[PDB]
C-alpha cells in the first residue's frame, strides 16, 4: 500500500503542474520562501522553485529536471505523462497484475512509440516543402496577439532565418535566436517592419567625414574609444605630488587623438565606439571631434564582429587599443548605405560576406503595442528555431500522443501476454496530454480528445486518408485544426526522448515497492 | 432571514422538477405510500408522491394542479418557471430591492408577456379531424413524457380523439380512457370506440346492438359456509338453494328484459359455472371482474344506478351504450360498450404493456396528450416550444427592461432571465452545456428567425429550426402556464413569515 | 442522498452490492450460496434466479435490478446472473465517467445505440446448423449435452447419458419450466446402466407382503388421486354395551372399522384400478386393498400429484367423493422394478407424456447431485436453442466478439459518447472474467490471450472451463442460444439505462 501512497503522491505532484500545461496553461501560487510569492506558468520554473516532501514527488520530479536540463523544454509533459500512467498502472495492480507486468509493458510501450513516431508520422526536415505555409501558419499561432497584419511576419522570417547559418557539427542547418538583432522602434505605420539582411545601427551625423553614408565597396570591423574624462588612468594616487595626476589624463586623451588619426588614415568607414565613455565625453566630443557612435549595444557589437568574420580581439589585446591594429579587421560587407530610413537615421548593411547575421529595424506606432511586437517577434523567431534546429519534427498538440494512443492499444490487442493490458492501458493514459490541453482550453475534454481519436482511427484505419494522422490541439479551438495548414510543432527528438524519460521515470517509481 | 427560507423550499422544488423537464429529461422513482416502486416522468405525479411540507412548496404544487385543472400540458414549466423566478427573486432582494417593486416588475412583465406571446404565434392547427396534422401536434407531448414512441403514441391519439370531435363546439376529456393489458408489446396497442375492459366476460359472446344494459357494482358474493355452533354445518342446502336462487334470479332477469333490456351485467363478486350455463341458456353477458375506479366510472358513464344488490333487472338503469360488441385484437379478448350516436361518443385506447411500471408511465403520457388535443379543441394556435419561446419572450421583456426606466427595470430584467433559464434547464437535462447553447441561441433570436429552438438530440450546442421540425407547443396553454406561474411566485414571494 | 450524482453514484453502489450475491454464481462451477430462511431453514442454490428470489431486496436500484432480474428469469432463467452482471458493470465502468460530471442521459443514448448496434452484430455473427432431423446432428446434439456434462470424465456412458436426455426431452416436449422432466438418484448399481423412465412414478415402496407380490405390468390401469388415509390408532368410537351375550361386542369393533371399509369398497370400486396416497397407508389397509384385487401407494410427494396433473391426465379425488371413473386419470405402463436397493414402484405413460423422467443410480453422493445441475442445464439448453432461429457461440467468446467490435466502433465515432462505448466494451468483458474467477482465480492470464488472439483474426474463441485455456467454443458444443442472447443484453442494458437514468429516491412515510 505504501506504493499506492506513492502513486497519491505522484497524482498530487502531477495535479500541481497540469493547469500549466500548453501556452493558455493556468499560472501557480508557489512559496519556497515566505518573503516572497512566485507566479508563474512555466513548468520548467514550477517544477524546479517547488519542492514535495515526499520521496516519490522527489524522485519524479528529478528525472523531470533531468529531461528538462539534457533535452530542453518538455518537462511539464514528462511530468503529467509519467504520473498519469504511474496511477493507470496502480489501476492495474489492484486488478492483480503485478508491478513487473507492467513495467515490462510500458517498456515495450515506449519501444513500440520510439520505433512508430520515428517511422510513419515525422517530416524530413523538409517540412514537407510547405516551409512558406507551416511558417505562416506558425506566426499566426506563435503570435495571437498581433492579429490582422499576420503573413509579412512569416513572408519575413522564413528567408531571415533561411539567410542565417551556423557552424557546428557537421554544420547542422541551426539558426539561433541572436542571429537576428531585434531593434525595437515606433513612430509609423504599423504596416511594415523592415528587415535587414545583415545588420543596422545609429552613428553621429554630422561628423560623418568618412564614406559610410554612400556606398562602400570595403569596409571594417574597428573599435574605436575618445576621451578627456579620465578614462585610462597609466599612473596611480601612490604618492601626493599635487600637479602630477593631470598631465598624463590630457597626454592619454591626445595618445588616442593619434590612434584614431592612425586609424582614420586607413578609413574603411566602419568605426565602432567601445563602452565606458563618459557622458561628459559624449557632450565633449560631439564638438571636439569624434568619429564615434554612442556606444551602441555590444551584444550588437559582438554579434557584427562574428557577422562580418573578424573579432577585434584577434589583433588587439582589448577593446581600447594602444598599440597599432593589424589589418585582420579590413571588413568585407558587400554593401554600406545610410538613408533616412524609417523615418529614422540608422546606417544599413547589407550581407556582409564570410559569417553573417540578420536584423530588423520595427516600422511601429506608439511605445506599448511595438513592445508588444517586439516580444512577438522574439516568439516566432525562437520558435522557428526550435522547429529547424529540431532538423526533425513532429506534429504538435495532441496528434502524435492520439495516434500513438489509438496505434498502441491495437498493439495490445495484438501481444498476447501478461503484460497485455499494459500496452493499451499505457495508450489509454498517454491521452493526458490532449485531455490536459483541453482542459486547459476552456474546452470539454471529453469531446475534444474523442474527436482526435475519431480521426486517428479513421486515418490509420483506411489508407485513404493518410493525411488525417495530422490533427491534434493545443489552445482554443472549437475545431480541432490539421498540422499541414496549420503549424503548431514540436521537435521529434525532444518529444520522443520526453516520453521516453515519462516511461522510465514511471518504472523507476514502480520497481519500489515496499 | 425569513423570506429567504421560504425561498429556499421552491429552489429546492424547482431543482427536484428540473432534472425531469421535457423529452431526455432524467427519470425518477417514487415510492407509494404503500411501498409500491415505479419510474416515472410526469412531474405532477412526482408532486402527487412527494410530501411538501413547507408551505411555500405546497403553494408551487396547488398552482401546478391549477394547471391541471385549465391545460394539462405544461404542468412542469410552471413549477420550474417559478423556481427560477424566485431564484431571481432572491437575488434582487440580495440586492436590496424592496418586495413591492420586485411584484410590481414581475406583475406588469408578465402582462406584456401575456399579450406578446400571441404575437409569437408562428401558425395554428388550421386542420383538426386530419390525421396529418393532429399526430404532429400530439407528438411534442408525446416526447415531453415519453421520447422512444413518438409518431406511434401521436398517431392513436390522433385517430381516437379526432372521433371524439363530431360536435365541433367542444368535448369532454373523459370520453378518451385507458385500459389495461399486461405482458404485452408496447407497439401492439389500438384505438377501439367505446370502454373496452380486458377480463373476461360470463355466458356465450352475444353482443346485442341493443343491450340498455344492467348496471350494478357487485350482484354476487364470494363463498360462505354456516357452522352450525363454533364447528362447520353439514349440509349442502345451503348451496343447492343458492344455485336455485341464481337460477331464477335470472330467469326473472330474462323476465325484466322487458322493463330494463339488458343483455350484459357488470359485477365485482364471483359467480360460478353454474351462472356460466344459467347465462348460456339465458343468452346474456357478465363481466366477473373490474376495480373500483373501472366500475365506479363505468357507472357514471352509462348514467344509471349501481348497487351490489342480489336483484333482477329495474327500471332505473337504462344502459346508455346500449350497443354493446367484443373484441380480441391485441391477441387479448375484450368487452366492449359502445353507442352510435355522436354525441359523447366515448372511446378508449387498448393499452399494451409489458411492465405495469411503464404503463402507467404511459398512462401518464397519453393523459397529457388528451389534455394537450383539449387545449388544441379549445384555441387552435401555436407557440414555437422547446426553447425558442422562452428564449423569443425573454429577449422582448429584456427590450423592455433596456427602454423602460424605473426601479422595475431589475425586475423586468430578471423575469427575462427567468424565462431564459427554461431552456438552459432543457439542456441540462439533454445532456449539453448550458451557457454555450443559451448563448448560441440568444445569439440567433437576435435576428432573421424568430422561432429557431435547440435540438436536445444533438451533442455539440445546437440550434434548429422548430417549425420544419414540427415540435410546436400550444399558444393558450403557455399563457395559461405563465399566468399561474407568475401568479404563484409572487404569492409565495409577498409572504413574509409563515405562522403556526 | 442529493440530487443527481451524489443520489446516482449511491445507486452505482446499491447495485455493485446486489451483484456482489450474484457476481460469483456466473459459471456452472461457480460457487453456490447457502441463504438463510427468516424461519431458520438452509437452503442451498448455485443458479441466481433462486438467490434473487429467495433473497429479500430493499433498496431502489436494487429493487429495479432484481425485478429485471426476474423478468429475465420468466424468459429464460439462467440469464438472470448474466443480465445483473452486466448492469453491474455497465454501472461500474460508467461511475468515473459520470462521477466527472457528464449528464447521464448521454449515456443512456450511448448505450442505446451500442446495444443496437450489438444486436445488430449478434444477428449478423450467429450461424445456424440445426437440421436436427438426421442421425448426425441428433448425435450432435448428445455431444452438446456431453460437453455440458464433462465433469463426469465418464467413458462411452458419457454418451449414453447425454443420448438418453436428448431423447427424453425430444419425444414430444414443448418450452416450458421443464421441472415435470427432472431427475433422481440412486445408491448402489452400476452407472452404465439406469431406467429410462416413461413418465414418473414413486420413489421407494414399503415392506409390505403385498409389494412381492404385487400385480405388475397393469395394461391400462385408471389411476385414483387421493389424499386422506386409512392407518392404525387414527380413529375409534368411544361407545359403551352393557353385557347381554357374547356376540354382542363385536357391534363396537365393527363400529370401529365398518365406515372405514366401506369407504375403502367404495373408492375402489370407484372406478380407479390403481390408487395413490400423500399420506401413509397402514399394511392392513393395503391387504384389504389386495382384497380388492388392488394395490395402493402411500407417502406419495406432492410433486407425483403435479406430474399426475399434467401428464397422466388426472384429476383429484382426495377423499371417499368421486365413485366415478370419469374423473380418473389413466396409465399405459406399471410396474416395479428394484433398481439396486431402490423400492421403486412404476406408473407411467400418459395421455401426455411431458414428463418422461430419469433415474440415475450410480453408487455415490457428490457426483450425481452436480449431475442433476448438469443434466439440467443441458436438456434446457438445447429446447431453448431449437425454438430460436439462430444460436451464437458462449461461455465468453460472444462477449468478446461484442467487446472487439464494440471498441473498434467507439474509438471510430467522434463526441463524447466514444469513451462511453469503450467502457461499454470493457464492462461487457465481466463474463469472461467472472468465467475465469469463478474458474481459477487466473482471469488475467487467461483473459490477455484470449482477447489478443480474438482480435489476430475473426474466430468464435473464448474460455474452455475444462481446462483453463482457450477453446473453440463454438465447435466445441458449449452454445447460448442468439435469440436469448439478444434478449440477455436488451434487459441488462434497459436496466442499465432504466437505473441511472434516474436522479432522486422520493419517500412520502
Ligand atoms: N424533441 C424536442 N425538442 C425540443 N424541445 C422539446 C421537444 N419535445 C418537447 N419539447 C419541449 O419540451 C417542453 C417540456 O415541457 P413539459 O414540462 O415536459 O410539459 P408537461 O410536463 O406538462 O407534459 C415542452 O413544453 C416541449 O415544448
Amino acid at each position: 500500500t505504501i506504493r499506492s501512497q506513492n502513486v497519491m503522491a505522484a497524482a498530487s505532484i502531477a495535479n500541481i503542474v497540469k493547469s500549466s500545461l500548453g501556452p493558455v496553461g493556468l499560472d501557480k501560487m508557489l512559496v519556497d520562501d515566505i518573503g516572497d510569492v512566485t507566479i508563474t506558468n512555466d513548468g520548467a520554473t514550477i517544477l524546479k522553485l517547488l519542492e514535495v516532501e515526499h520521496p516519490a514527488a522527489k524522485v519524479l520530479c528529478e528525472l523531470a529536471d533531468l529531461q528538462d536540463k539534457e533535452v530542453g523544454d518538455g518537462t511539464t509533459s514528462v511530468v503529467i505523462i509519467a504520473a498519469e500512467l504511474l496511477k493507470n498502472a496502480d489501476e492495474l495492480v489492484k486488478q492483480k497484475i503485478h508491478p513487473t507486468s507492467v513495467i515490462s509493458g510500458y517498456r515495450l510501450a515506449c519501444k513500440e512509440a520510439v520505433r512508430y513516431i520515428n517511422e510513419n508520422l515525422i517530416v524530413n526536415t523538409d517540412e514537407l516543402g510547405r516551409d512558406c505555409l507551416i511558417n505562416a501558419a506558425k506566426t499566426s499561432m506563435s503570435s495571437k496577439i498581433i492579429g490582422i497584419n499576420g503573413d509579412f511576419f512569416a513572408n519575413m522570417v522564413v528567408d531571415a532565418v533561411l539567410a542565417i547559418k551556423y557552424t557546428d557539427i557537421r554544420g547542422q542547418p541551426r539558426y539561433p535566436v541572436n542571429s537576428v538583432n531585434i531593434l525595437k522602434a515606433h513612430g509609423r505605420s504599423q504596416m511594415e517592419s523592415m528587415l535587414i539582411s545583415g545588420y543596422a545601427l545609429n552613428c553621429v551625423v554630422g561628423s560623418q567625414g568618412m564614406p559610410k553614408r554612400i556606398v562602400n565597396a570595403k569596409i571594417a570591423c574597428l573599435d574605436f574609444s575618445l576621451q578627456k574624462t579620465k578614462m585610462k588612468l597609466g599612473v596611480q594616487v601612490v604618492i601626493t605630488d599635487p600637479e602630477k595626476l593631470d598631465q598624463i589624463r590630457q597626454r592619454e586623451s591626445d595618445i588616442t587623438k593619434e590612434r584614431i588619426q592612425k586609424i582614420l588614415a586607413t578609413g574603411a568607414n566602419v568605426i565602432l565606439t567601445t563602452g565606458g565613455i563618459d557622458d561628459m565625453c559624449l557632450k565633449y566630443f560631439v564638438e571636439a571631434g569624434a568619429m564615434a557612435v554612442r556606444r551602441v549595444l555590444k551584444r550588437d557589437l559582438k554579434r557584427i564582429a562574428k557577422a562580418s568574420g573578424a573579432t577585434i580581439l584577434s589583433t588587439l589585446a582589448n577593446l581600447e587599443g594602444e598599440e597599432t591594429f593589424e589589418a585582420a579587421m579590413l571588413g568585407q560587407a558587400e554593401e554600406v548605405v545610410q538613408e533616412r530610413i524609417c523615418d529614422d537615421e540608422l546606417i544599413l548593411i547589407k550581407n556582409t560576406k564570410a559569417r553573417t547575421s540578420a536584423s530588423i529595424i520595427l516600422r511601429g506606432a506608439n511605445d506599448f503595442m511595438c513592445d508588444e511586437m517586439e516580444r512577438s517577434l522574439h516568439d516566432a523567431l525562437c520558435v522557428v528555431k526550435r522547429v529547424l534546429e529540431s532538423k526533425s519534427v513532429v506534429p504538435g498538440g495532441g496528434a502524435v500522443e492520439a495516434a500513438l494512443s489509438i496505434y498502441l492499444e491495437n498493439y495490445a490487442t495484438s501481444m498476447g501476454s501478461r503484460e497485455q493490458l499494459a500496452i493499451a492501458e499505457f495508450a489509454r493514459s498517454l491521452l493526458v496530454i490532449p485531455n490536459t490541453l483541453a482542459v486547459n482550453a476552456a474546452q470539454d475534454s471529453t469531446d475534444l480528445v474523442a474527436k482526435l481519436r475519431a480521426f486517428h482511427n479513421e486515418a490509420q484505419v483506411n489508407p485513404e486518408r493518410k493525411n488525417l494522422k495530422w490533427i491534434g490541439l493545443d489552445l482554443s479551438n472549437g475545431k480541432p485544426r490539421d498540422n499541414k495548414q496549420a503549424g503548431v510543432f514540436e521537435p521529434t527528438i525532444v518529444k520522443v526522448k520526453s516520453l521516453k524519460f515519462a516511461t522510465e521515470a514511471a518504472i523507476t517509481i514502480l520497481r519500489i515497492d515496499d | 432571514e425569513a423570506v429567504y427560507r421560504n425561498i429556499q423550499a421552491c429552489k429546492e422544488l424547482a431543482q427536484t422538477t428540473r432534472t425531469a423537464y421535457g423529452p431526455n429529461g432524467m427519470n425518477k422513482m417514487v415510492i407509494n405510500h404503500l411501498e409500491k416502486l415505479f419510474v416515472t416522468n410526469d412531474a405532477a405525479t412526482i408532486l402527487r408522491e412527494l410530501e411538501v411540507q413547507h408551505p411555500a412548496a405546497k403553494m408551487i404544487v396547488m398552482a401546478s394542479h391549477m394547471q391541471e385543472q385549465e391545460v394539462g400540458d405544461g404542468t412542469n414549466f410552471v413549477l420550474v418557471f417559478a423556481g427560477a423566478l424566485l431564484e431571481l427573486a432572491e437575488e434582487l432582494l440580495r440586492i436590496g430591492l424592496s418586495v413591492s417593486e420586485v411584484i410590481e416588475g414581475y406583475e406588469i412583465a408578465c402582462r406584456k408577456a401575456h399579450e406578446i406571446l400571441p404575437n409569437l404565434v408562428c401558425c395554428s392547427a388550421k386542420n383538426l379531424r386530419d390525421i396529418d396534422e393532429v399526430s404532429s401536434l400530439l407528438r411534442t407531448s408525446i416526447m415531453s413524457k415519453q421520447y422512444g414512441n413518438e409518431v406511434f403514441l401521436a398517431k392513436l391519439i390522433a385517430q381516437a380523439c379526432v372521433s371524439i370531435f363530431p360536435d365541433s363546439g367542444h368535448f369532454n376529456v373523459d370520453n378518451i380512457r385507458v385500459c389495461k393489458i399486461l405482458g404485452s408489446g408496447i407497439s401492439s396497442s389500438s384505438v377501439l370506440h367505446g370502454m373496452v375492459f380486458k377480463k373476461e366476460t360470463e355466458g356465450d359472446v352475444t353482443s346485442v346492438k341493443d343491450a340498455k344494459i344492467a348496471v350494478y357494482s357487485c350482484p354476487f358474493d364470494g363463498m360462505i359456509t354456516e357452522t352450525k355452533g363454533t364447528v362447520l354445518i353439514k349440509t349442502a342446502e345451503e348451496l343447492m338453494n343458492f344455485s336455485k336462487g341464481e337460477e331464477n334470479l335470472m330467469d326473472a332477469q330474462v323476465k325484466a328484459i322487458a322493463d330494463t333490456g339488458a343483455n350484459v351485467v357488470v359485477t365485482g363478486g364471483k359467480v360460478a359455472d353454474m351462472a356460466l350455463h344459467y347465462a348460456n341458456k339465458y343468452n346474456i353477458m357478465l363481466v366477473r371482474l373490474n376495480s373500483k375506479w373501472d366500475l365506479r366510472r363505468l357507472c357514471k358513464t352509462v348514467g344509471a344506478t349501481a348497487l351490489p344488490r342480489l336483484t333482477p333487472p329495474v327500471l332505473e338503469e337504462m344502459g346508455h351504450c346500449d350497443s354493446v360488441y367484443l373484441s380480441e385484437v391485441g391477441d387479448t379478448q375484450v368487452v366492449v360498450f359502445k353507442h352510435e350516436k355522436e354525441d359523447g361518443a366515448i372511446s378508449t385506447i387498448v393499452l399494451r404493456g409489458s411492465t405495469d411500471n411503464l404503463m402507467d408511465d404511459i398512462e401518464r403520457a397519453v393523459d397529457d396528450g388528451v389534455n394537450t388535443f383539449k387545449v388544441l379543441t379549445r384555441d387552435k394556435r401555436l407557440v414555437p416550444g422547446g426553447g425558442a419561446t422562452e428564449i423569443e419572450l425573454a429577449k422582448q421583456i429584456t427590450s423592455y427592461g433596456e427602454t423602460c426606466p424605473g426601479l422595475e427595470q431589475y425586475a423586468i430584467k430578471k423575469f427575462a432571465e427567468a424565462f431564459e433559464a427554461i431552456p438552459r434547464a432543457l439542456a441540462e437535462n439533454s445532456g449539453v452545456k448550458a451557457n454555450e447553447v443559451i448563448s448560441k441561441l440568444y445569439a440567433v433570436h437576435q435576428e432573421g428567425n424568430k422561432n429557431v429552438g435547440l435540438d436536445i438530440e444533438a451533442e455539440v450546442p445546437a440550434v434548429k429550426d422548430m417549425l420544419e421540425a414540427g415540435i410546436l407547443d400550444t399558444y393558450l396553454g403557455k399563457y395559461w402556464a405563465i399566468k399561474l406561474a407568475t401568479n404563484a411566485a409572487v404569492t409565495v414571494l409577498r409572504v413574509d413569515q409563515i405562522i403556526m | 442522498s442529493s440530487q443527481g450524482i451524489p443520489q446516482l453514484v449511491s445507486n452505482i453502489s446499491a447495485c455493485q452490492v446486489i451483484a456482489e450475491a450474484v457476481r460469483t454464481t456466473l459459471g456452472p462451477r461457480g460457487m453456490d450460496k447457502l441463504i438463510v430462511d427468516g424461519r431458520g431453514k438452509a437452503t442451498i442454490s448455485n443458479d441466481g434466479a433462486t438467490i434473487l428470489k429467495l433473497l429479500d431486496v430493499v433498496h431502489p436500484a436494487a429493487k429495479t435490478l432484481v425485478d429485471i432480474a426476474k423478468s429475465q428469469d420468466a424468459e429464460v432463467g439462467d440469464g438472470t446472473t448474466s443480465v445483473t452482471l452486466l448492469a453491474a458493470e455497465f454501472l461500474k465502468q460508467v461511475k468515473p465517467y459520470v462521477e466527472e460530471g457528464l449528464h447521464p442521459q448521454i449515456i443512456i443514448r450511448a448505450f442505446r445505440t451500442a446495444t443496437q448496434l450489438a444486436v445488430n452484430k449478434i444477428k449478423e455473427i450467429a450461424v445456424t446448423v440445426k437440421k436436427a432431423d438426421k442421425v448426425e446432428q441428433r448425435k450432435l446434439l448428445e455431444k452438446c449435452a456431453m460437453t455440458a456434462l464433462s465433469s463426469k470424465l465418464i467413458s462411452q456412458q458419457k454418451a449414453f447419458f447425454a443420448k438418453m436426455v436428448v431423447d427424453a426431452v425430444m419425444m414430444l416436449d414443448d418450452l416450458l419450466q421443464l421441472k415435470m422432466i427432472g431427475i433422481k438418484k440412486v445408491q448402489g448399481g452400476a452407472l452404465e446402466d439406469s431406467q429410462l423412465v416413461a413418465g414418473v412414478a414413486f420413489k421407494k415402496t414399503f415392506s409390505y407382503a403385498g409389494f412381492e407380490m404385487q400385480p405388475k405390468k397393469y395394461h391400462n390401469p385408471k389411476i385414483a388421486l387421493l389424499n386422506v388415509e386409512l392407518e392404525l390408532k387414527a380413529e375409534k368410537d368411544n361407545a359403551e354395551i352393557r353385557v347381554h351375550t357374547v356376540e354382542d361386542y363385536q357391534a363396537i369393533v365393527d363400529a370401529e372399522w365398518n365406515i372405514l371399509y366401506d369407504k375403502l369398497e367404495k373408492i375402489h370400486h370407484s372406478g380407479a384400478k390403481v390408487v395413490l396416497s400423500k399420506l401413509p397407508i397402514g399394511d392392513v389397509a393395503t391387504q384389504y386393498f389386495a382384497d380388492r384385487d388392488m394395490f395402493c401407494a402411500g407417502r406419495v410427494p406432492e410433486e407425483d400429484l403435479k406430474r399426475t396433473m399434467m401428464a397422466c391426465g388426472g384429476s383429484i379425488q382426495t377423499s371417499v367423493n368421486a365413485l366415478s371413473a370419469d374423473v380418473l386419470g389413466r396409465c399405459q405402463v406399471f410396474e416395479e422394478t428394484q433398481i439396486g436397493g431402490e423400492r421403486y414402484n412404476f406408473f407411467t405413460g400418459c395421455p401426455k407424456a411431458k414428463t418422461c423422467t430419469f433415474i440415475l443410480r450410480g453408487g455415490a453422493e457428490q457426483f450425481m447431485e452436480e449431475t442433476e445441475r448438469s443434466l439440467h442445464d443441458a436438456i434446457m439448453i438445447v429446447r431453448r436453442a431449437i425454438k430460436n432461429d439462430s444460436v451464437v457461440a458462449g461461455g465468453g467468446a460472444i462477449e468478446m466478439e461484442l467487446s472487439k467490435y464494440l471498441r473498434d466502433y467507439s474509438r471510430t465515432i467522434p463526441g463524447k459518447q466514444q469513451l462511453l462505448i469503450g467502457a461499454y466494451a470493457k464492462a461487457l468483458e465481466i463474463i469472461p472474467r467472472q468465467l475465469c474467477d469463478n474458474a481459477g482465480f487466473d482471469a488475467t492470464n487467461i483473459l490477455n490471450k484470449l482477447r489478443a488472439r480474438h482480435a489476430q483474426g475473426g474466430t468464435w474463441y473464448g474460455v474452455d472451463i475444462n481446462n483453463e485455456d482457450i477453446a473453440d467454443n463454438f465447435e466445441a458444443f458449449v452454445w447460448e442460444p442468439a435469440m436469448v442472447r439478444i434478449n440477455a443484453l436488451t434487459a441488462a442494458s434497459e436496466a442499465a439505462c432504466l437505473i441511472v437514468s434516474v436522479d432522486e429516491t422520493i419517500k412520502n412515510p
